[PDB]
């Protein structure tokens, strides 16, 4: 099971209209059995529409989706899209975290939470919590995911949860001293898979902004050691610096279960 | 009250449904006449798999569904998808149970006998309404303007019609239908606005050309020396701010769009236009009734709302009609709901009770009963 999280900058109608860009997004997406795509700025859903026409042009069911409604206190919004190969996993259930929206709401873009059922892995059921944090707010939000993990446990009585997305978790947005205030980091319930080492930006910066975090004893026993890493599509696909960034300024972070 | 409160009025259109309770002044529910069917398998967060979508959820989610219009040119073309729009209207939009509400429905001008019998079959046999009634649309528009004889120019989203009515009976052989309406009109503006050097590229650009048409479009009288005026370039121009900053300017085209209703030639249509058609309807009627029709040109429909439509029509038919005649173009302000309001009045009326087709009439006479 190859799982990944991919922030495609401004995935939209326009981005899907370039053929060259569209072909590379489709090719990346086809490396994964479960993919989360962030920064889905698609109002009518036309762009998600095009992306699935491409994935499903020859079997109608190569991929099935889960999509949020648009999200943002900010009010310039984006959605969460999961796309999974239905022959590999099923979606048992789903909900949008209730962050308090007022003034209190803990997140810019409330995690969509999706419970999967997998039969070829050691973990047979597990939830995936999705987050693209407001960079400005990164420290409070990676910490409030501790509370979304606790909700998945109340609601679904599930320990094996994966939390992933673009956490803006490094460089200026979270520093060495701030980590000490993120429960998601301090609680040894959670194993962080993409280290603080990792560069997950397509631009010149080096930051491990993009994370995959696993709690659950069985989920942690299913992660194939050392498969968790970013995907350098520029380096893999020989792209230029110009082309690579035209896809996104970020790289997928993937992991493999077994 | 039993049914004083209880009568429903549903006006089925080519673009919009208008619905609500007889008694109200305006429709409680207005929404697109679409039924979306998802192109792929999947779900929204927190919802289950949905087989179908109707109205605004079909419009909003249009990128993953195949949209379909049940009513082509005012006539119901797909009965599976129409029963879906009705279901949505009762249960979700008005949130009523239909089996205890009398339902007044509307049909189009020369609606095939068989359809009026079919929607009766579906109203009584799949929705189990107590009683129902089908009114002709132009006829409710006229009546909502107080009168009983006049000629209605009715124009909405997919059809335009002229329905001469005399003491309530719409005159079959004098009715004219022109298949060019507000839908056609938004797509023509689209091109004269891209042709002004623009791009309605994403779907958030497409949709708002229609909101430009509604807000800024005009029907000028003397459309001749209005183009001439455009050229001297007066402060006739009008800039609209898009979803974002992108201030688009529309000076002139603003009225080139409703000049399409008088000149179908602007759009490769060879048919005659609105005013000539008003007139031709009229020289197809009895002679003795033509002074009546001329002093009672009632307008209804979303596309007849373009300001100065009435003045242009006023002068358009004065100058075709014999000078001994009195011309009079009535265009009320609520006209985008005339049809509905005429139904609300009629169905809440004290004397209408004895025309309701009841399940007693139906179970005993077959669909023929309401067909008249
Ligand atoms: C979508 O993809 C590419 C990447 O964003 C778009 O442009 C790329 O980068 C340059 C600048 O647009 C393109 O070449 C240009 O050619 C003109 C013609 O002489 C020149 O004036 C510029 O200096 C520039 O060199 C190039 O085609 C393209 N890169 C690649 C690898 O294709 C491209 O325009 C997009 N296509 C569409 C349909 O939007
Ligand atoms: N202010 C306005 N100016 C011009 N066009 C308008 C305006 N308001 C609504 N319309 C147009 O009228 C159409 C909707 O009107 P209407 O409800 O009369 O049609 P309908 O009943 O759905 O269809 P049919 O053609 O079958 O009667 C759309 O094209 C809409 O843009
Ligand atoms: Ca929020
Ligand atoms: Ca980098
Ligand atoms: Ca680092
Ligand atoms: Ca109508």
């Amino acid at each position: 099971l190859k799982i990944a999280a991919f922030n495609i900058r401004t995935f939209g109608e326009t981005k899907m209209s370039n053929a060259t860009l569209a072909s590379y997004i489709v090719r990346i997406v086809r490396r994964y059995d479960i993919v989360l795509i962030q920064e889905v700025r698609d109002s009518h859903l036309v762009a998600v529409g095009k992306l699935l026409d491409y994935l499903n042009q020859d079997d109608p069911n190569t991929y099935h989706y889960v999509v949020s409604e648009p999200l943002g206190r900010n009010s310039y919004k984006e959605r969460y899209l999961f796309l999974f190969r239905p022959n590999k996993v099923s979606v048992l259930d789903t909900y949008q975290y209730d962050d308090g929206c007022c003034g209190n709401d803990s997140f810019s873009r409330e995690p969509a939470v999706v419970k999967f059922s997998s039969h070829s892995t050691k973990v047979k059921e597990f939830a995936i919590v999705a987050l693209h944090s407001a960079p400005s707010d990164a420290v409070a939000e990676i910490n409030s995911l501790y509370d979304v993990y606790l909700d998945v446990q109340q609601k679904w009585h599930l320990n094996d949860v994966m939390l992933m997305g673009d956490f803006n978790a490094d460089c200026s947005y979270v520093t060495s001293s701030q980590w000490s205030s993120i429960r998601l980091r301090t609680s040894s319930t959670f194993q962080w898979l993409i280290p603080d080492s990792a560069d997950t930006t397509a631009t010149s910066t080096n930051c491990a902004y993009d994370r995959i975090v696993v709690a659950g004893s069985l989920l942690q026993s299913s992660v194939v050691p050392g498969s968790a890493a970013p995907f350098d599509f520029q380096a893999a696909y020989g792209l230029s610096n110009e082309m690579a960034l035209a896809i996104s300024d970020h790289y997928p972070v993937e992991v493999t279960l077994t | 009250d039993e049914d004083e409160t209880t009568a429903l009025v549903c006006d089925n259109g080519s673009g919009l449904v208008k619905a609500g309770f007889a008694g109200d002044d305006a429709p409680r529910a207005v929404f697109p006449s679409i039924v979306g069917r998802p192109r792929h398998q999947g779900v929204m967060v927190g919802m289950g798999q949905k087989d179908s979508y109707v109205g605004d959820e079909a419009q909003s989610k249009r990128g993953i569904l195949t949209l379909k219009y049940p009513i082509e040119h005012g006539i119901i073309t797909n009965w599976d998808d129409m029963e879906k729009i009705w279901h949505h209207t009762f249960y979700n939009e008005l949130r009523v149970a239909p089996e205890e509400h009398p339902t007044l429905l509307t049909e189009a001008p020369l609606n095939p006998k068989a359809n009026r019998e079919k929607m009766t079959q579906i109203m009584f046999e799949t929705f189990n309404v107590p009683a129902m009634y089908v009114a002709i649309q132009a006829v409710l528009s006229l009546y909502a303007s107080g009168r009983t004889t006049g000629i209605v120019l009715d124009s909405g989203d997919g059809v335009t019609h002229n329905v001469p009515i005399y003491e309530g009976y719409a005159l079959p052989h004098a009715i004219m239908r022109l298949d060019l309406a507000g839908r056609d009109l938004t797509d023509y503006l689209m091109k004269i606005l891209t042709e002004r050097g623009y791009s309605f590229v994403t779907t958030a650009e497409r949709e708002i050309v229609r909101d430009i048409k509604e807000k800024l479009c005009y029907v000028a009288l003397d459309f001749e020396n209005e183009m001439a005026t455009a050229a001297s370039s007066s402060s006739l121009e009008k800039s609209y701010e898009l979803p974002d900053g992108q201030v688009i300017t529309i000076g002139n085209e603003r009225f080139r769009c409703p000049e399409t209703l008088f000149q179908p030639s602007f759009i490769g249509m060879e048919s005659a236009g609105i005013h000539e058609t008003t007139y031709n309807s009229i020289m197809k009627c009895d002679i003795d009734i033509r002074k009546d029709l001329y002093a009672n040109n009632v307008m209804s429909g979303g596309t007849t709302m373009y300001p100065g439509i009435a003045d242009r029509m006023q002068k358009e038919i004065t100058a075709l009609a014999p000078s001994t005649m009195k011309i009079k173009i009535i265009a009320p302000p609520e006209r985008k709901y005339s049809v509905w309001i005429g139904g609300s009045i009629l169905a809440s009326l004290s004397t209408f009770q004895q025309m309701w087709i009841t399940k007693q009439e139906y179970d005993e006479a077959g669909p023929s009963i309401v067909h008249r």
